[PDB]
């Protein structure tokens, strides 16, 4: 009776949503059309899929998520793809003009006529569920419509629902690998909006996953599909505790209460292990010790940041498979003995570990192999300020000469927003600095 | 994949390369249309060393065809296996060098070398991990002897770490082919000693004597000589292209055969060379191969190797055999000919093994040697140059392109310095 | 003009020279339910490959007397209880292996653990905790095997209106 | 529980590794594909393979060895050979450009980007190991990558682990018969490196094995494979004590406590017997006394050294098969009574014996015959200084006029190294000639 | 109440004094204007700056420095620089005509009109001093005016003050490369002058520290500024014991009483470790053994002199940071164990170790990185004879044809003066030769 609501805004958001919903559809055995194919399925109390799907009164099941985008191509692609019969027809909201990489377009001019329909859809889907755990949102920062709609919906939801938990798996631009040229501006604006409106924020930088895929899977030319599949694996490993029984289960409310020491700081970065190819899966041991040592390697970070330059304050680790608490505790003791990783003084214990019995499922036609032991790791560390500092440098270098700012003042928002957002980011970096000082 | 590029200029270089490429295509089972039709898998894992890949499943040699007149390339493409070379690799002048070093190195060569340098740069940057360069040319012509060595200078300036291996055909005094031969010969070889990491010399007299006396061909053409040169060419890079018990690449040869930076001139030889009369009546085995490969009359140079002493030598056996015979024969030949090997360096014989013999053969040997007998060539050339230069004969044609006699003088002095420092090791005893 | 091409490594060891069309298809189904990963060795199973049944010696029995031991150990005033005990262990081990079916290429493999006197259950000097709950576990790996069941005690509908 | 880690660096190292791993695979009965052909179950109460092989969990086993080389030729050949399914794919470390017979290329220019990966893999291998006994290293000295990379790895492990024992089965050049001309240089340099980093060194020159094959097997056309098989047999006979029964079991620890009187004197030359083909085997006696007498005769030495020109300090003899200790000590007493072998005065007892109960295995297509008894002998002698003296001569005669020096200097090598290498070789030979004096 | 007086003569002296005084004021917290800002934490630590500065009573401070030069450009640049506010405007003594790299001009013609005012200023500075320890002098020996004025000042102070301690940091020309052509003449004459008129001399040739900054800093276009920065860092590391507490204090007095076996032998050569590039993400930690190993590494020596060619007399070496005396002792034991470092026969103990608690300061915008441990080593060894031998050979080749001798005769210096310098340099070389031999 526990359900979560998924929001996918932006082109990258829709692409991530496609893969994660493919994985979810597979793992409960849902056919692409939407109906249970076994025909041996029973009623009573087997409604595990309720966390993601809902019984439609006649046959199929509809996902509990919404797709938002102002540019109709990707939505049309979804409506014509292999999952035509899965989604509700009036659940994939489509705009008419793209924001064209401008935050003002999606936050002041165009998004106002889409936010109402999106909110109506959210409400009508929400009264259906009874055990709302929270909202997960996916958005690419370095995109106009993505950032603008994400900000506007976050502000609207923060006053429409109040205390409901929010987790945002956000795609920040890479420090050197980037597509657009104006992404620092709307990244600043999105960060200003997101700082005081989201409960948990998860880094999803791209070049980190690129390097991981190149190093482990031995793939020289990964595309966005591999990225989205790994993201789907991470989300499934995060959520499996709500729909699969285990020795030590966790909930959505169990992460913020054990991961954010202060309301201001809620940004953290993830890791997943192991990443092994099919041919690789044979000639290796795959024990809890080595997978948990690999999970803390700096090269395995989901974001381009080196934790060795900062301190640790909290980390949550979820194991899935045939692991045992004694072995995970021994691995924790070895990590604590290890000196390369050090914790902040006022956190003697900083480990929140959960155990689930269901081994990960494998998508046919994928790249990653399958093993019966997997670990997903969510750590908040002081070193995360490096990416904010880099993005601040990018913002300064072009705001010195007031470049491109006419296409920000010409849509009604005043030039004074940049200074305010910059000051907020500076204060955030300040706080992330003094949080790590010894008493 | 430690791959190398090819550059050929002048008509001699063009002919040598034309034959060399069809020899390599025969070895790798490549048809004139550029489609693979081999039998075993061993011909494809190292195909990228010499051939780049293109659409349609076809392969293209990475060679540059350079010259100051179009006739030679018009002939080479009109011949067989002309379909392999891409049209973009053709670069040509329209006035010709006139067998004049100044024209080919300063006036037309300098203005036209931009395009060939550009294509060389793009080809070098296309490949993954460049191993080095190999050049084929003549020192007695205009276009080759000038523009080839100018390009040598430029590529050495641009790529200091990579290595270069040159196949130069030099004048023998007996076969007189051009009356201005010593001039452009010295003006070329003056810049080789500073830039070329490996230089290997070839002689038409040596080729003629070998083809008449070993092969016993009554009416030899240039084709069989080109075939001999191509075989000696392909023997060098065998270990780099096929598996073997003791692999050795060009840098191994250079490091392990060069005692000093200014002694990088070599004489080369190939075995087994037998007449078409007795191809089946003799046993092809390591002792006979070793006995033949050290004979003075098999060498591809006019200089007699028994008038000097070997500094270093290298043999690259190809085919399936046992190392016992190889090393034992090397040791025995070093012991029996102690007078012909300089004494202050021990064990100056290189043994390398590759496991793929040539097509149609069983065991082959490629030999390269550094000896103090190569300087007879330089003494003859220097004497001839002095005799022609003492009264400034034919000098005005050179000087009319902005030339001065000071560079001629310093090049001749460089020859004298080279020969002196290269002969003073003959009597050097520890 | 033949290319040959059988390198020294190949001629010394082998060359695979395989991959029939149906061969790979047949090999495929092995990975349908073969699952990468492992458990741990349960300890006290790791040991050197024991050969002799007798300590500090070869037990070699053969017709020739110079290497039959039992013939060579007979100088004692009594019968050495060890030789015939090993005889009994060997013959009993053969019969025991007959019951299960192992044919492990020699009798010595299973003789390691055909001798233990440890009973399956406890003998009333420790708590009957058994050999371990994990021991009695069997694992399949089909998706959706570990979903919740929502029994009657938690199966409520109506949410009573009043208190 | 007990394990040994194997390192094979250089072309000679890889070519010896092929044969030794073939021998181990045959001895433990594992198929080349890696699967144990069942019929080793029934609670299988013996881990006879953990010394060399570790299970993947279900079926196949992987070796505890790493392969290093800068030229991808042999590495790719092994990857495509009949053992493609055996070795772990990324523990086959392959370089890009050959060291070109130059010590400087492998020690100062190109070795850094490979040693980091090699140390990381050695760490990952050792983590799974629980009872590591030590390292075995196989390399050739007369080769650029061999000498340089082996030296650098020895230095790095010497500080990473320290007290852990390491044994080097190096291949030094033969006196007259050899391949290169520059080998004295990098040989002196590599012995410089390994003197203060290797606990035990074993002489394995080629011409002695050539002559042994000529005299005993009557084969006039030997290749490297036969030598590799002999060396593999030596290694297996030495290490079988860790994984098979015996009346006197000997650990690798019984080397750096029984065969090395002084820290500087740790170079030994080995021997093996019997060496008989399949034709003359059934017509011979092959008794313990005969195989023991044949082991000490000079012409059976693995190295070109004449023991009659020096004294003996410590001999370790391992027997395998149906050998009897009474016969062993009878043969030892006969040897002591025999005159032409003389020991040093300060070492009255100088024999360490081990007995193992597994008869040697025979390789199909091999030269050796199947025998029921065999012995492997390792000897420490003061006559070994002859090879060092002759190597010093070959060094300084051509060093007097500074040949080939620029090849090292221009790559980044300081010229002064040759002088100090000459110095400590002179010191070592001085120590050897000092020890031989009577007290 | 302890102080030291600093003399900067010559151009190189000026640019090195600028760097060292920048470092000193930055370390002691003195702003370029000389006003100590009271906003800093607490303030006025005992009298830490008393060694280098003197309070004005109300306001700023005055360094205990004087600048002497006959060419006004450098002094004008200093007066127009940011340090215009700091120095006493009458102690930057500027001449009118330079000596033009002529020793006779700077020692007989022009320097007499400035040396009087120089000594008057020295007397005025010394009157303020009450517990003065000694004098530091900075000079490039290959410059005419620098050498001449440094000499004249030295033999003047030798009779003016007597037993007062003097340390001279001479900038000797590189062995084979230089910018001057008549510098052998002035270097030999100045060495003749200062052989019997200084207490300690330090060799600081340029090309060695070129190699240092090339190899360690990974900088391919460093300039004289970085060189002066390294020299200043060495000076501060040496002199920190006078102004900061430590485990074992060593003043200026405990240098010439420790490093000088005989009065003529007072030339020492220096090294410093570690030297780490600033543009690195991770700096690890280093430790005492590593830093001392780097310091004693011959190629890290700040003078182009190989200690491998000679014997050691004295080694005085200073740690600053959080070093532990047990670690120091262990490192000394290991160095003494090492064979390549060999002492002379008559010096069983030859180590002085000093300890200071303050870590070295890092200059913002500099090239060095921040490290918590550092060591500076000063050695007196027999190998220093080679630089004198090479300069003797160069000066002999110069004087063979009597080149440039007329433009030194023409300013009143006697013709045969060069012969006396010849004989004294030969005597010094003979003394170095005879000292090193054992009894
Ligand atoms: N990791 C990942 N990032 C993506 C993916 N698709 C798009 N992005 C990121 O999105 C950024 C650009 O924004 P888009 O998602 O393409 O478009 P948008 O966010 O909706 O904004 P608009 O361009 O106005 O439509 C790029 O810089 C990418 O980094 C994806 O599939 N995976
Ligand atoms: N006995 C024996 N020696 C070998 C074998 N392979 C190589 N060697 C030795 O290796 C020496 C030369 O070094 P190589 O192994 O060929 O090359 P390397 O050690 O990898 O060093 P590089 O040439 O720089 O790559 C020769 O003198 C041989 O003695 C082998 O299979 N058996
Ligand atoms: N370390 C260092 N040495 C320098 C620097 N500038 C000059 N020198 C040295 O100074 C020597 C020559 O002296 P100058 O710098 O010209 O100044 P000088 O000593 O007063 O002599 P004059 O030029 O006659 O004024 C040269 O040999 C250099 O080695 C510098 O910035 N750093
Ligand atoms: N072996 C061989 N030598 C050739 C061939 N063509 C020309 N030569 C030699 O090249 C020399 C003349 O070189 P030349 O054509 O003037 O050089 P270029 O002007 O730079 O092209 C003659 O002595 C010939 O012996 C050929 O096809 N094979
Ligand atoms: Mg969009
Ligand atoms: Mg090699
Ligand atoms: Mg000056």
């Amino acid at each position: 009776m526990r359900e979560v609501i998924s929001i996918h805004v932006g082109q990258g958001g829709i692409q991530v949503g496609n893969a994660c919903w493919e994985l979810f559809c597979l793992e409960h055995g849902i056919q692409p059309d939407g109906q249970m194919p076994s025909d041996k399925t029973i009623g009573g109390g087997d409604d595990a899929f309720n966390t993601f799907f809902s019984e439609t009164g006649a046959g199929k099941h509809v996902p509990r998520a919404v797709f938002l985008d102002l540019e109709p191509t990707v939505i049309d692609e979804v409506r014509t793809g292999t999952y035509r019969q899965l989604f509700h027809p009036e659940q994939l909201i489509s705009g008419k003009e793209d924001a064209a990489n401008n935050f003002a377009r999606g936050h002041y001019t165009i998004g106002k006529e889409i936010v109402d329909l999106c909110l109506d859809r959210i409400r009508k889907l929400a009264d259906n569920c009874t055990g709302l755990q929270g909202f997960l949102v996916f958005n690419s920062v370095g995109g106009g419509t993505g950032s603008g709609l994400g900000s506007l919906l976050l502000e609207r939801l923060s006053v429409d629902y109040g205390k409901k938990s929010k987790l945002g798996f956000t795609i920040y631009p890479s420090p050197q690998v980037s597509t657009a040229v104006v992404e620092p501006y709307n990244s600043i604006l999105s960060t200003h909006s997101l700082l005081e409106h989201t409960d948990v924020a998860v880094m999803l930088d791209n070049e980190a996953i690129y390097d991981i895929c190149r190093r482990n899977l031995d793939i020289e030319r990964p595309t966005y599909t591999n990225l989205n599949r790994l993201i789907a694996q991470v989300i499934s490993s995060l959520t499996a505790s709500l729909r699969f029984d285990g020795a030590l289960n966790v909930d959505i409310t169990e992460f913020q209460t054990n991961l954010v020491p202060y309301p201001r700081i809620h940004f953290m970065l993830s890791s997943y292990a192991p990443i092994i190819s099919a041919e690789k899966a044979y000639h290796e041991q795959l024990s809890v010790a080595e997978i948990t040592n690999s999970a803390f390697e700096p090269a395995n970070m989901m974001a381009k940041c080196d934790p060795r330059h900062g301190k640790y304050m909290a980390c949550s680790m979820m194991y899935r498979g045939d692991v045992v608490p004694k072995d995970v505790n021994a691995s924790i003791a070895t990590i604590k003995t290890k000196r390369t990783i050090q914790f902040v003084d006022w956190c003697p214990t900083g480990f929140k570990v959960g155990i689930n019995y269901q081994p990960p499922t494998v998508v046919p036609g994928g790249d990653l192999a399958k093993v019966m032991r997997a670990v997903c790791m969510i750590s908040n560390s002081t070193a995360i300020a490096e990416v904010f500092s880099r993005l601040d440098h990018k913002f300064d270098l072009m705001y010195a000469k007031r470049a491109f700012v006419h296409w920000y003042v010409g849509e009604g928002m005043e030039e004074g927003e940049f200074s305010e957002a910059r000051e907020d980011l500076a204060a955030l970096e300040k706080d992330y600095e003094e949080v790590g000082i010894e008493t | 994949m430690r791959e190398i590029v090819h550059i050929q200029g002048g008509q001699c270089g063009n002919q040598i390369g034309a034959k060399f490429w069809e020899v390599i295509s025969d070895e790798h089972g490549i048809d004139p249309t550029g489609t693979y039709h081999g039998d075993s898998d061993l011909q494809l894992e190292r195909i990228n060393v010499y051939y780049n890949e293109a659409t349609g499943g076809r392969y293209v040699p990475r060679a540059i065809l350079m010259d100051l007149e179009p006739g030679t390339m018009d002939s080479v493409r009109a011949g067989p296996f002309g379909q392999l070379f891409r049209p973009d690799n053709f670069v040509f002048g329209q006035t010709g060098a006139g067998n004049n070093w100044a024209k080919g190195h300063y006036t037309e060569g300098a203005e036209l070398i931009d395009s060939v340098l550009d294509v060389v740069r793009k080809e070098a940057e296309g490949c993954d991990c460049l191993q080095g360069f190999q050049i084929t040319h003549s020192l007695g012509g205009g276009t080759g002897s000038g523009m080839g060595t100018l390009l040598i200078s430029k590529v050495r300036e641009e790529y200091p770490d990579r290595i270069m291996e040159t196949f130069s055909v030099v004048p023998s005094p007996k076969v007189s082919d051009t009356v201005v031969e010593p001039y452009n010969a010295t003006l070329s070889v003056h810049q080789l000693v500073e830039n070329a990491d490996e230089c290997m010399v070839i002689d038409n007299e040596a080729l003629y004597d070998i083809c008449f006396r070993t092969l016993k061909l009554t009416t030899p053409t240039y084709g069989d000589l080109n075939h001999l040169v191509s075989a000696a060419m392909s023997g060098v890079t065998c270990c780099l292209r096929f598996p073997g018990q003791l692999n050795s690449d060009l840098r191994k040869l250079a490091v392990n055969l060069i005692p000093f930076p200014r002694l990088h001139f070599f004489m080369i030889g190939f075995a087994p060379l037998t007449s078409r009369g007795s191809q089946q009546y003799r046993a092809l085995t390591v002792p006979e191969l070793t006995q033949q490969m050290f004979d003075a009359k098999n060498m591809m140079c006019a200089a007699d190797p028994r008038h000097g002493r070997y500094l270093t030598a290298s043999a690259l056996f190809r085919g399936r055999m046992s190392t016992k015979e190889v090393d034992e024969q090397m040791l025995n030949v070093q012991n029996k000919n102690s007078s012909y090997f300089v004494e202050w360096i021990p064990n100056n014989i290189k043994s390398s093994i590759c496991d793929i013999p040539p097509k149609g053969l069983k065991m082959a040997v490629t030999f390269v040697g550094n000896s103090t007998a190569i300087q007879e060539m330089f003494k003859r050339v220097a004497e001839q140059f002095t005799a022609m230069f003492r009264r400034k004969a034919f000098l005005h044609w050179y000087t009319g392109e902005g030339m001065d006699e000071m560079e001629f003088t310093e090049a001749e002095s460089n020859m004298n310095d080279l020969v002196s420092e290269y002969q003073q090791y003959q009597d050097a005893t520890a | 003009e033949k290319f040959f091409g059988m390198t020294t490594y190949q001629q010394s060891f082998s060359r695979p020279l395989k991959e029939t069309a149906h061969q790979i298809i047949a090999q495929s189904e092995k990975k349908i339910n073969h699952f990468a990963g492992t458990n741990e060795r349960p300890v006290h199973q790791q040991s050197t490959k024991m050969t002799s049944v007798l300590t500090a010696e070869k037990y070699k029995n053969e017709q020739e007397p110079k290497d039959n031991t039992s013939i060579q150990r007979s100088w004692l005033p009594y019968k050495d209880k060890a030789l015939q005990v090993a005889e009994n262990n060997l013959i009993k081990n053969q019969t025991l292996n007959q019951t299960k079916g192992f044919t492990p290429f020699n009798p010595l493999i299973t003789y390691k653990n055909n001798m233990s006197q440890v009973q399956q259950h406890d003998i009333a000097t420790s708590l009957p905790i058994g050999s371990g709950e994990h021991s009695d576990q069997k694992r399949t790996n089909q998706p959706g095997e570990f979903r919740h069941v929502r029994t009657d005690v938690t199966l409520i509908r109506n949410k009573p209106v009043t208190k």
